[PDB]
């Protein structure tokens, strides 16, 4: 089973609403895959896609609702603060998740930031919050004043988040060691004056790494300026530019390595 | 000529906030306005980074100023805000670079004075913070009421003391009424050296 | 602190005039997170696309997929028009086929 | 450039003082070093009046300052202290005008304000004068020991405040002990518009 | 008997010794005439000159002496205070004496100088000092500081001053109206280019009150440049400049008018 | 305050060479009253001269009068020379006969 590949958690909230965006909102993620969506409006941890089918325990979903409920009340709190002492709008996020040592426990991560910038962390293993800006107080402080908000930050980090990892990598296998090999295609077209540009594009792989290498005659060549972007099911999409000079096209090829092909595989314009 | 000034101290610490290094140049001249404004930021160029200059027409000449916004981190970091101004009837490229002090610093020592009683003769009071022995001079205090803004107050610059440090007052007044209905109030101090860039000190009867 | 987005364009699997596919619109490295978004053909917005969560990265700005199916033509044009407080005219990206 | 100086308040408030009008230009040139000052008294040219420009040879320039003695009387009954600069590479005579504010003056509040208990944790504290709504901003405090002079002490700057009046604050640092030791201190505040010039107020534990 | 003429007292006191100045002296006048001379060195009130042979009370000088030394008391006393609060030396002066009224009362004086400027008065009628600057403070509350002071002060110039001018009058009769008149000359000497200057000079006379008057071929013609100045023995000398156009001289004559003569006297080259 | 003082020197009786006069410096107007004045005879200080007692004028300057015995010349000059703060150099001032 791929050994402690990292369970992460992505939090925000936000005072301006004119753009119709809910008040609070999270997603979760195993490696690159989403797994789970939430807001404030439905109050419900759902699957994302592929994770509905699944085994899991009976209690499974019930248990993640109200672990994010809780994150809800602490975070939708801290804004209204803010408003009180500090005239604006604000934009509040944390990241918080873990990854496994080998002998199967939890290394953590939590962290915090304010209208762009990092203002708080959080020591799980010490139950307390760090700054350095006036704001840090006026949140940090918040928080504080009810000591199990402290306690039950420390047990989702240290405690669930590894047990729910470990319960993915095996219920889950099926998933996690998915190999669909890229579909390759190569172009080129009219550039700055006297060049050309080549386009090399990767569709519909997983998992997200991909290798570009681009040869002239055979002979490596360099690697282009690249991309990624997610392709709305699943699996990904990708793409290297490269510049030569006009009338010198037909001397490259596009070469890419990924886990689900056998060996490279080269592509032809 | 071009003036470079810091973004507001308050600006770069609060992450709520939107620190600007603004560039204030004033003459440039007319037949040649065309003074092309660049930004470096350590050593690289930011194009734009949103930089907004926005004309001004002046006394007898044209006062320009562009504003580059500046990621807290990277000012916090000292990083070199160099801003560079053009044009033709400049021979030469007139530089410009800030950066924040580079350090030592000195933590500001926050003591609440109230009114005397030879003031309670006055039927409006004043209330004093002293905030010593800071360094550098770049500070930020503030007053609140009970836990709310109190726009009625006046700062001094910071003046240097026989020390090497630096110091200020900073004078509410409130109604003597106010202050004798054992009402709380507060003066809340802004500088690098405080615990997360901010610290209160509270004033109550 | 302010970031102007970055948008980026392309197609689920390798586009062919006259056959259905689904056209993605990647729209990253954002702040603040209050953003309009829309799929445009022909310079008029296409009714009813989907959306996935909104999610960010670990230098904390934003990034979200707007999509829909589509079938490419060789004279329709398609792009992805966005608004936020960093633009002070919306910008419009067009759809390049080779990406 | 001419600029031209008052007469400091507290030297012609006292006739065991004598008052000057300081007329300190900034340039002049080589070949040209020859400005001759004019000095003018309400209408009157006093030839000397016991003006004494004394020669300094600067940046890459000269610093050239004549110093015309004010007769107290003279000052308080504001006559106009006229400097005038020659030479011959400046085309026009540069004219300067001062006299005392003529008015309307403000009486200037002295409250006298103790160290806080907090600050009584620390080994030296601080003796702060408040002085305030006064106008013109031309004030003089100073601070004695019981009752000679204390060289110990820190004057802000007049600032500007809501009213439309002046203010400052003056800062005594004693030793702990100094204070503890019930020894009375005291500022002592001139400006025009208090008694005879002269106020003072006292700090006693 | 020459009614209310002016009874006016001198007072000063230095720091600076290095000229050998007494630390306080004192000089007293009847009109233009000096009767009476003081200093701290010596302290007695003696008369001068003419003044010795005036048939006076037995315990005339005794009684000036005495008002002498409390003055000098005050005064010197007013230095050391000032010495102690400001960096520097000081100078410290008064002038104090009286007029009759024409039933026979007293029109009093009394004013102060610190460093060549008036800081400081007296209204003996109500016994109070007056300033506007921070050393008539430290000065009048030194002397407020002994109620007597003030009281004695009064006296001095409401009683004592009407009384003494009254016993000069009478006795001092032939000092008084004495018109010695003055012994004239007149001369010519070089000017500036072109020009040359006439002076008339008058030696030798009393009262002060002297007017000169020049005369081009016997018309009024100015007065010239005057000035005077004592003379050392009790008379006085002065003098008037004018000028003429070279070779102009003999046109004029000087003529001058005092009480001493029986009309006015011309002068010739 | 401080101020100058003003220098003038004239004789007692009208001069004539080879009779017996007095010699009279009349120094005014000044502030301080620290002061140093002498008689001089063609350049040097005369000894044993006479004084008056020191005083003052309703604008509080001060005034006082040095003098002696002397026997005008046609060849002997005559001056008075008088030190003071106000002065960088002292000064000198010669008698004129005519005054
Ligand atoms: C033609 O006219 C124009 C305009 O004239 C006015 O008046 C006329 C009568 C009228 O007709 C109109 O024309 C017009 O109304 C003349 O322009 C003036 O030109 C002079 C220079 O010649 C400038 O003087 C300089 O000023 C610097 C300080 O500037 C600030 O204060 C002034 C006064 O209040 C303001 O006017 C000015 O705008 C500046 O305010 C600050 O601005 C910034 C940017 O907006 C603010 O930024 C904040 O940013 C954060 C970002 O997060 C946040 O967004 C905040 O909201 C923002 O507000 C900042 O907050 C403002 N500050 C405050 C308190 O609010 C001086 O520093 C400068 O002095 C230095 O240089 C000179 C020259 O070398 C030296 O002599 C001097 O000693 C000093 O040198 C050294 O400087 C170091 C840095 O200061 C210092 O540490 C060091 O100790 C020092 N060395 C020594 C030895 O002392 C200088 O005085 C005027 O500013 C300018 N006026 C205007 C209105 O712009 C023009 O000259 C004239 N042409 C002629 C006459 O030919
Ligand atoms: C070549 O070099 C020389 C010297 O440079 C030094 O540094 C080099 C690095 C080095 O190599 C050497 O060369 C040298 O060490 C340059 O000279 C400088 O030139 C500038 C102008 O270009 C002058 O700046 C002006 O300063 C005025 C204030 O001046 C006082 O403070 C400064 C700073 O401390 C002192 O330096 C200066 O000497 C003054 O001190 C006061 O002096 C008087 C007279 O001695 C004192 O008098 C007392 O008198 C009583 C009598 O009884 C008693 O005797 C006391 O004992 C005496 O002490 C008095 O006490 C002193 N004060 C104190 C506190 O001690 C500024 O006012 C002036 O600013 C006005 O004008 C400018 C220009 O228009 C405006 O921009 C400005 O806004 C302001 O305008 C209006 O002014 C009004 C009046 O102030 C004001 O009310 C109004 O609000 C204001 N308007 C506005 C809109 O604000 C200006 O800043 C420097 O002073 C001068 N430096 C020196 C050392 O002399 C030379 O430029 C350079 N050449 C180049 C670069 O080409
Ligand atoms: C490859 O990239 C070089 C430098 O950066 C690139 O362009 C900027 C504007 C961004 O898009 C950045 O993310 C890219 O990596 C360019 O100088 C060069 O022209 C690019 N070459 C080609 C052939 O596209
Ligand atoms: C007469 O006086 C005029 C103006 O004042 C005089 O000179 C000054 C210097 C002082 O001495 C002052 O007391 C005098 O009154 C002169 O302009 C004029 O030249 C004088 N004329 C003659 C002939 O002496
Ligand atoms: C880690 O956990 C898995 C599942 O419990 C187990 O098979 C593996 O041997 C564990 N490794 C160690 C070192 O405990
Ligand atoms: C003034 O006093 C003299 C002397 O006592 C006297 O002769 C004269 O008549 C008096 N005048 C009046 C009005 O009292």
């Amino acid at each position: 089973a791929e050994p402690r590949l990292p369970l992460m958690y992505h939090l925000a909230a936000v005072s301006d609403l004119s753009t119709g965006l809910p008040s609070f909102w999270a997603t979760g993620w195993l490696g690159a895959q989403q797994y789970l969506t939430y807001n404030n409006l439905r109050q419900e941890a759902d699957p994302c896609g592929a994770w509905i089918w699944e085994n899991q325990v009976s209690w499974y979903w019930e248990k993640e609702t109200t672990d994010l409920k809780s994150k809800e009340q602490l975070f939708l709190e801290a804004i209204r603060t803010l408003e009180n002492q500090i005239n604006g709008t604000f934009t509040l996020q944390g990241l918080l998740g873990c990854e496994l040592a080998p002998d199967n426990s939890s290394l953590p991560t939590a962290v915090f930031a304010l209208n762009g910038e990092e203002f708080m962390r959080f020591n799980p293993r010490t139950g307390n919050w760090s700054g350095e800006w006036p704001e840090t107080d006026i949140v940090g402080n918040l928080w504080m004043k009810q000591p199990e908000a402290a306690r039950k930050e420390s047990e989702f980090l240290l405690t669930s988040c590894p047990e729910r990892l470990l319960g993915h990598l095996e219920r889950g296998r099926q998933n996690l060691e998915w190999k669909e090999p890229p579909s390759m295609r190569l172009k080129a077209r009219p550039g700055n004056s006297g060049s050309s540009v080549l386009t090399c594009a990767a569709f519909s792989f997983y998992p997200p790494e991909l290798k570009f290498r681009f040869l002239r005659n055979g002979l490596a060549s360099g690697s282009g300026n690249c991309s990624t972007g997610p392709n709305g099911d699943g699996s990904f999409h990708a793409w290297s530019l490269l510049e030569v000079k006009r009338g010198d096209e037909h001397h490259y090829q596009c070469q890419v390595e990924h886990e689900g092909l056998a060996q490279p595989l080269t592509v032809d314009l | 000529s071009v003036f470079l000034f810091p973004p507001k101290p308050k600006d770069t610490l609060m992450i709520s906030r939107t620190p600007e290094v603004t560039c204030v140049v004033v003459d440039v001249s007319h037949e040649d306005p065309q003074v092309k404004f660049n930004w470096y930021v350590d050593g690289v160029q930011v194009h734009n980074a949103k930089t907004k200059p926005r004309e001004q027409q002046y006394n007898s000449t044209y006062r320009v100023v562009s504003v580059l916004t500046v990621l807290h981190q990277n000012w916090l970091d000292g990083k070199e805000y160099k801003c560079k101004v053009s044009n033709k009837a400049l021979p030469a490229p007139i530089e410009k670079t800030i950066s924040k002090a580079k350090g030592q610093p000195r933590e500001p020592q926050v003591y609440t004075l109230p009114p005397s009683r030879e003031e309670m003769t006055k039927n409006q009071v004043s209330l004093t913070c002293l905030v010593k022995g800071f360094y550098p001079s770049d500070i930020a205090v503030e007053w609140e009421s009970n836990g709310q803004p109190e726009n009625n107050y006046k700062t001094t610059p910071p003046v240097l003391d026989s020390d090497g440090s630096f110091f200020l007052y900073s004078k509410l007044t409130v109604d003597k009424s106010r202050w004798q209905q054992g009402n709380v109030f507060s003066c809340s101090v802004m500088h690098e050296a405080l615990h997360n860039h901010y610290t209160q000190k509270s004033l109550s009867l | 602190i302010q970031k102007t987005p970055q948008i980026q364009v392309y197609s689920r699997h390798p586009p062919e005039n006259g056959k259905p596919n689904f056209l993605n619109c990647y729209v990253s490295q954002f702040h603040p997170p209050q953003i309009e978004i829309e799929l445009l053909k022909n310079g008029k917005k296409i009714p009813n696309i989907e959306m996935s969560d909104l999610s960010f990265s670990k230098d904390w700005s934003f990034y979200i997929l707007a999509h829909t199916e589509f079938t490419p033509t060789e004279t329709d044009v398609y792009a992805c028009r966005v608004k936020h407080v960093t633009l002070k005219e919306p910008k419009t990206v067009t759809w390049d086929r080779d990406m």
